[PDB]
């Protein structure tokens, strides 16, 4: 099918543009590629422009999408802001199929687009370790005191596997916690390069 | 590394005449192993938000839509299906295409439905 | 004949076109040399691509075109889209959609290459 060249885009403030590769691996196929940006609420948003927003890819080839900052410098300058890139691969079919029974599937890739201000206080390689936890009766709260979004996965409490979480900068997120879950917490994160970081021991606030 | 890729016999599935069902050969693989999941989207006609509408123009059959199942379970729109760890070896999405009545009277004609399959990356 | 279901969102695409009319951020090259990266409007026009770039007399001049060597170019408005391929004999324009790169070529007889 059609695959993206990255699983996230870190957009450095000040940059004129950032790119995202879109590759059609199907030699005999022609797809219509529709792309758009959504804000943290999942609503189409124009603060970031993705272009070309609609184009056709015939056969095996790579097309590059440009992502442009259209925020007018209005976003917070002490923390990252979250947006989502959406790339939909619309298939074509012969018009002769219009007289038959068919089901066409459009594949959509959705990845994070992080707007990252310049000169942030904490270096990115120091953020993951800063995560803290607050335990409740049947819930676990993740505390992120850093300017970076933390993608927490492989979150464990005892032998229990909890839900993954996306903890906002200088914010918190909460996940359900089975009443029998152990007190020993461990977790991993997905870093700037989309790589899973080594297990870290959870530290309580 | 980049995003994963979906492979299919054809993303354009020729459905059997109603009534009938057919498995959808559709798999996904990644260059780097990672937990992956997907959800369906489109226009549905049932309160269950699981029967996708017929968009046929010429002579569309009324009273029927396309409903997908995985391991026998109906998959509603916007309901994430977790596939677990997906690496270099292709993993099937496990989908089967079925026809489901929308309630009304059924008439003769064809069915032309469309569904979106979204993969959100951590 | 190819078909694209509009409900997924088209004749041009069904006919082989890659990109519809619009304004795109492109890398502009002239005689295979990088010149700039900026927005360029592409309108419907006679081209295998179905669309043609809109560049003004001043834009072309700033990249090396000798406007005084082009017949009838003085009659164009400042904001008119220069009909490059017809007004400048054998000049060419092609957009590599995948790279979003507009490749322009202009014969030496029309370039500002006079001994300086």
């Amino acid at each position: 099918g059609v695959a993206l060249g990255a699983t996230r885009v870190i957009y450095p403030a000040g940059q004129k543009q950032e790119q995202l590769a879109v590759t059609n691996n199907d030699e005999n196929s022609t797809y219509l590629i529709q792309s758009w940006v959504e804000n943290a609420d999942g609503v189409k948003d124009g603060r970031f422009i993705v272009t070309p927003p609609l184009f056709a890819m015939k056969g095996k080839k790579e097309n590059t999408l440009r992502i442009l900052d259209a925020t007018n410098n209005q976003l917070p300058q002490d923390r990252e802001s979250l947006f989502w890139m959406n790339v939909k691969a619309i298939p074509s079919m012969d018009k002769s199929k219009l007289t038959e029974n068919t089901l066409q599937l459009a594949i959509i890739s959705r990845i994070k687009l992080y707007y990252r201000p310049a000169k942030l206080a904490l270096p990115p390689d120091q953020a993951a370790e800063k995560l803290r936890f607050r335990r409740s009766a049947n819930s676990l709260t993740l505390i992120n005191p850093t300017p970076y979004y933390l993608t927490v996965t492989e979150l464990n409490a005892g032998t229990r596997v909890l839900e993954n979480a996306l903890v906002p900068p200088m914010g918190e997120s909460t996940v359900k916690l089975p009443s029998d879950a152990g007190s020993n917490i461990t977790y991993r994160t997905i870093n700037d390069y989309g790589a899973l970081t080594p297990k870290m021991t959870g530290v309580m606030e | 590394t980049g995003g994963c890729d979906v492979s299919a016999r054809d993303v354009t599935v020729t459905l059997p005449d109603y009534p009938g069902s057919v498995p959808i050969p559709l798999t996904v693989y990644c260059a780097k192993s990672q937990n992956l999941g997907y959800y369906l989207s489109g226009t549905t006609a049932d309160a269950g938000n699981s029967i996708f509408t017929n968009t046929a123009s010429f002579s569309p059959a009324q009273g029927v839509g396309v409903q997908l199942t995985r391991n026998g379970t109906i998959i509603p729109a916007n309901n994430t299906v977790s596939l677990g760890a997906v690496g270099t070896s292709a993993v099937s999405l496990g989908l089967t295409a079925n026809y489901a009545r929308t309630g009304g009277q059924v008439t003769a004609g064809n069915v032309q439905s469309i569904i979106g399959v979204t993969f959100v990356y951590q | 004949d190819l078909y694209f279901n509009p409900r997924f969102l088209l004749s041009r695409f069904e006919n082989g076109q890659e990109l519809p009319p619009g304004t795109y951020r492109v890398d502009i090259y002239l005689n295979n040399g990088y010149m700039a990266t900026r927005d360029v409007t592409f309108n419907t026009g006679d081209s295998e691509q179905g669309i043609v770039p809109c560049l003004t007399r001043a834009q072309l001049a700033s990249m090396g075109l000798n406007t005084a060597s082009v017949a009838g170019m003085n009659l164009l408005a400042d904001d008119a889209c220069v009909p490059l391929t017809t007004m400048v004999q054998d000049a060419t324009a092609h957009l590599d959609v995948g790279q979003q790169r507009l490749n322009l070529t202009i014969p030496q007889a029309f370039m500002s290459n006079r001994a300086r």
